[PDB]
């Protein structure tokens, strides 16, 4: 999957994103170092879908915040369909106010580095990648358009990392098995 | 952009879409209260590779159910024309050789 | 995910597999075409961990079945090892008999041609991938070796691509707008 | 390691000690059923196989990987030893069940 390996740090990107109060800010995955992140791709701004995802993403953002990441969302589009997507409201199809940035992907580079390009129509797949507060990636998952991603298999995957890492702060056990120890016969 | 009255049976619905019933009750009441405070909902009109009449939905999720879990012939839908590349970006692997 | 691309056909394979039964018969993922597969790697065959995760794809293939879909396990050690690794009991640390085939790769080629061979040891990592009954590429998971894979959310997945896969079956509606379908 | 004990001690190891690092998924009808089996039968119940690492300055580390299910019994059964076989071991064996998340051992 593009320049993304699991074991190694995540492709970094810097592009500009829309921000959970509006504003544009100019970010990149790296000021995130020291966090996980969840970051993932939708196909487009104003799909006739009804955005199922992104919003159940914004709507538990808590939930991920107190896991201490951080959920980015992606699409190839400029920023300002994206900010324009944002002052939609759900009612008449749009994502309204979200807890989530979002990152604007116009050259398309951050969707071949994470190797999710639909080379046709030019859009990204439905790509989620998660990356531990070192930078690192420790999972992929790819759907193709029609299917959407959980997002309580993303927490589960969240937490199992999270999980395994937070085990690696062990102290010397001070302990050692010997001949006072033996369980016998 | 009219407003039609478009039959339920008509759309193709192939989202695979898991719905909050909260939603969807908070929808039928609202219906029968104040129809049209409830906006229209948006079927990609698609024409196949020969007369083929095809209309899609995708949004209106939580609307069509509304409408469904009442009796409702039609739900109101503004209709958008599409070409099949349209359509590819929904159904991906899964598009079909519309006739 | 090295050859394998969403939307473009399988990366094709031919491996000498362990299967259900206790015979091994070379196989290819062609022989299945007709059927959504569920294919899986992972990592070692005598792993010190307890193999929970690949005792839950055998033990609910019945699940896998329903939805005319066969799940194949593989990883990088013998085809005499997946042998050896069924005929050691659970409680002995073992996998006793399996109800899903097991591919073997000890060229380390399929794990290459799924890009998910981590270099530094020659094996897998616990990369998960969902084909179509027309042996397209449907969707894509892999894991860092800690974590490991849900099977209700295989299930959950090949159902939602069998769903969409039902419609386009689908045919003109005999409807035409309008009047009288304006509204006022 | 400077040394080795093979090849089959069985020793009394404290569940203080263990290291689990992986996460669980437990059958608990599975786990409800070895908790009767150990309150009844302890020896019936073959002891768990427990990886001994020595840290870069010598610190002893011990993991724990398999018999995912005779440990939660123990732990319900609130036991402060579990039986268990000690299996010298590396670092970089280590990165095998862990990848990313293995820590760095001192």
């Amino acid at each position: 999957s593009g320049n993304a390996k699991i074991g190694h740090p995540a492709p970094n990107f810097k592009a500009t994103a829309v921000m959970p109060d509006g504003q544009f800010k100019d970010i990149s995955l790296s000021d995130y170092k020291g966090k996980y992140v969840v970051f993932f791709f939708y196909p487009l701004d104003f799909t006739f879908v009804c955005p199922t995802e992104i919003i159940a993403f914004s709507d538990r953002a808590e939930e991920f915040k107190k896991l201490n990441s951080q959920v980015i969302g992606a699409s190839v589009d400029s920023h300002f369909e994206h900010l324009a997507w944002v002052n939609t409201p759900k009612k008449q199809g749009g994502l309204g106010p979200m807890n989530i940035p979002l990152v604007s992907d116009p050259k398309r580079t951050i969707a071949q580095d994470y190797g999710v390009l639909k080379a046709d129509e030019g859009i990204s797949f439905r790509g989620l990648f998660i990356i531990d507060d070192k930078g690192i990636l420790r999972q992929i998952t790819v759907n193709d358009l029609p299917v959407g991603r959980s997002v309580d298999e993303t927490l589960r995957l969240v937490q199992a990392f999270q999980f395994t890492d937070k085990h690696g702060e062990v102290s010397p056990a001070g302990w050692k098995p010997g001949s006072d120890t033996i369980k016998p016969d | 952009a009219a407003v039609h009255n478009v039959p339920l049976s008509v759309l193709i619905r192939p989202l695979p879409s898991v719905l909050d019933p909260a939603k969807v009750q908070s929808l039928v009441d609202t219906i029968r209260e104040d129809p049209d405070s409830v906006p229209p909902i948006d079927v990609l009109w698609i024409k196949g590779a020969q007369g083929g009449d095809y209309f899609y939905s995708f949004g209106g999720c939580h609307r069509y159910a509304a409408y469904q879990q009442l009796q409702r012939e039609t739900i109101p839908a503004k209709l958008v024309q599409s070409t099949l590349s349209d359509l590819r970006v929904y159904l991906g692997a899964s598009t079909p050789d519309l006739q």
